[PDB]
């Protein structure tokens, strides 16, 4: 294949030089598990047991046994292909623009296809890890014109059937309102007989600022951190900034058995067999990725949103 | 690596542009080689 | 003017809205099968980048230079300044993009027409608008020039008002 | 290649049936040098040195030495691609339109691609022909409708700054007001230290027929032609003169030296026509090629063309 | 047409055309009628 293929061979050449996506840090490593699909469905069956009656006391001679009975559940997860378009000098092509320690062309803001390929998966990437985050996918600033995503296809953000706590516009800067608020948002989490494990908690950076102020010689972070500690059974508290959150605080546990991302196996950038070719020395290549595939439990995810207006 | 050499066989689409290439600067010396004015 | 435009003495400082630039490429959403043409323009006349263009056939060649809605060939989707080449979509093609506009408070969804000087203006001016345009977003200002996003689908039947 | 491209297998089979470019007797051998470039400018440097003071006796202890000085200056030259398109048959099908006599389509006007290559490169070849004797590009007989091309890209007949002279319409006819003008541009003509060196001389039909009459009360056993030979050969340091004839031109004669040193040809190693890899295909029968070609590279000292033209209105 | 400057994208370019010229000769056949004497 690498004797016919160029650009396959070029992927394969320059595919480690892409970072790794930083939703890695928001999850634990048994919590990520791939799936074999490109675009559809998926049905995925929870099996639990539970006791009929107090167990039997074997003695002398008895037929008349407790029971243990069995229960199901069905959680359907979509999943959508979605794919981009970059363009590309030729491989042919190449020899006539390599510079003196560069290759393309400056004035045409043309490059070589490994570079392109490159730099469009790290644009990719960049998105992905903004939809996992929030679970909207948009390219300006303003968070509008966001595409319209299929139902069950959530974000750890707008996951339905959480905890959902709001601060009011006229308490966007006490402290003691939001973490009030988080307080009772904690109270409200039910983790059951899961509770022993590690807690995430993801801020935006303006809540970050604040959080490192006094507490009213001590932090409201070190207060936070405390008062999740208290609930964790004292289990680690990781705290994370993202500039992708704006006055949205996210608290959630690290368990396996709660929250569960089960990505598509292509879900990161893979190039695509067709490539665009001309009589000019411009070509175009396709990038294919995958979106969904976040499940989690009720009741397992605090959302708190502090309301500027 | 020019096309007069039936030895010679190319590889590629660029080889064989670069044979082309030879085969008429080979062709211009010799006809400047041939030329009595 | 131009569209690349410089050294530094700094390099310039997430991925939205980083393609607000003059040189970003034109086609929002690009497609094979569409049309594209190459023509003369004139180097000292009119920088036709991101207009609308019109064929003058003058005693040399053919060229295109920026024009109205009502003798409009096509979109200038890029130049090549070395060779004073501009690339042309023909009219007949659908469009979706950036283009040079002259109102920096243009909103969603409002009907435009395109000037005399190949510039996106709204279609309440008076002039009859012949073609289907509409803005997709906000107009914003580079520091300065203006653009927009705009959807090109075609001539209008009937010429409105 | 050969085993997966039957049409680059073709282009090798009958390359050789393409005839060689008539440009390259307008030029010496040593004229002509090939530089690896498609599209761009590219730039060539010129050094030289003087003399700053009277040399230095050496007698006894000096430490004082007279001195050399040096000089540059930088010539930059352009180059353009350009490519045409041309229509064939699909290789599969030719068996359906062989003929006892012929391959192809005559009623639609469609050949086997070797033929249609063959054809097409020599069309191109006329065509960059034209464009080095004359520096302009066009497909009318008119001249008009020319191509725009580049800076620093132009042709023997309208290099700037050279010779030009200009015989009057009621002269047309009088070779000694031709004559009297070559000797005036001839005269105006500054080889400086290179002019002991060949010349070459290229007239269109009219004049060439017009230089084996007998020279003039008309003279035997000289011609008009040797006339000239002798007037150039007066400022070649009786160097050799060449004549040449071509159809390109109309009522212009153009000298020059065939010195490397005063005018060089540095075209594109890839001017000639060249197939482009990309092969348009569909479900029909017809296929579309495309063919390249690079134009440009010229570079000639100032005041050493001689250009004199025959006006006719 | 004028050749088409490779810059950039661009997908319509010049042609180049061709045509097939027939050329036919004919041969037709003539005969002339003279008196003589049978084997003045």
């Amino acid at each position: 294949l690498f004797d016919e293929n160029y650009y396959a061979k070029a992927v394969a050449n320059i595919i480690g030089e892409v970072k790794d996506p930083i939703m890695y840090k928001w999850f634990s490593p048994d919590q990520i598990e791939d799936v074999d699909l490109q675009m559809g469905y998926q049905k995925t069956v929870k099996w639990d047991a539970f006791l009929n009656a107090n167990p039997t006391t074997i003695a002398n001679e008895v037929n008349t046994i407790s029971t243990i009975g069995f229960s199901s559940e069905v959680v359907r997860l979509n999943y959508l292909k979605l794919q981009y378009k970059f363009r590309h000098l030729k491989q042919t092509s190449e020899k006539f623009y390599t510079s003196d320690s560069y290759i393309g062309d400056i004035n045409n803001n043309l490059l070589p296809f490994a570079q392109a390929y490159k730099l469009a998966s790290s644009e990719i990437i960049k998105l992905i890890n903004h939809f996992v985050l929030t679970g909207t996918v948009s390219i300006q600033k303003d968070g509008k014109n966001q595409k319209r995503l299929l139902p069950n296809m959530y974000g750890l953000l707008n996951m339905p059937e959480q905890i959902k706590e709001e601060v009011a516009s006229g308490d966007k800067d006490k402290m003691d309102k939001i973490f009030e608020k988080i307080e009772a948002g904690l109270s409200k989490l039910e983790l059951g007989d899961e509770f022993s494990t590690p807690m995430m908690v993801i801020v935006d950076p303006a809540t970050s600022l604040k959080l490192v102020k006094p507490y009213a010689c001590e932090k409201w972070e070190d207060v936070l951190i405390q008062t999740i500690k208290a609930i964790n059974n004292r289990e680690d508290v990781y705290i994370e900034t993202s500039n992708l959150l704006k006055h949205k605080i996210l608290i959630y546990p690290l368990n396996s058995e709660l929250i569960k991302f089960k990505p598509s196996k292509y879900m990161l950038p893979t190039p695509n067999e067709q490539v665009d070719k001309d009589s000019t020395d411009v070509a175009h290549s396709y990038i294919d990725f995958v979106l969904g595939g976040l499940l989690a439990t009720r009741k397992t995810i605090l959302q708190v949103n502090i309301k500027q207006s | 690596a020019s096309l007069l050499d039936s030895n010679f066989v190319p590889i590629n689409f660029t080889e064989f542009v670069q044979a082309i290439s030879n085969t008429y600067k080979q062709r211009r010396i010799q006809f400047y080689e041939n030329l009595k004015r | 003017y131009s569209k690349s435009m410089i050294e530094n003495k700094v390099f310039s400082s997430c991925f939205k809205s980083k393609n607000e630039r003059v040189d970003a490429y034109s086609f929002a959403c690009s497609s094979y099968t569409d049309k594209i043409e190459e023509y003369l323009y004139d180097p000292a006349n009119s920088f036709p980048y991101k207009r609308g263009v019109k064929l003058v056939p003058k005693e040399n060649s053919i060229y295109v230079e920026v024009g109205a809605d009502t003798d409009m060939y096509g979109i200038c989707v890029d130049v090549c300044e070395f060779s004073c080449t501009a690339y042309v979509l023909p009219i007949t093609n659908n469009f979706e993009g950036y283009l040079v506009t002259r109102n920096p408070s243009i909103k969603i969804g409002e009907i435009l027409d395109i000037n005399n000087n190949g510039v996106i203006i709204k279609a309440g001016g008076g002039p009859p608008t012949a073609i289907n345009i509409y803005a997709l977003s906000d107009s914003f200002t580079i520091n300065s020039i203006n653009l927009i996003k705009v959807a090109i689908f075609g001539n209008r039947g009937l010429e409105k008002t």
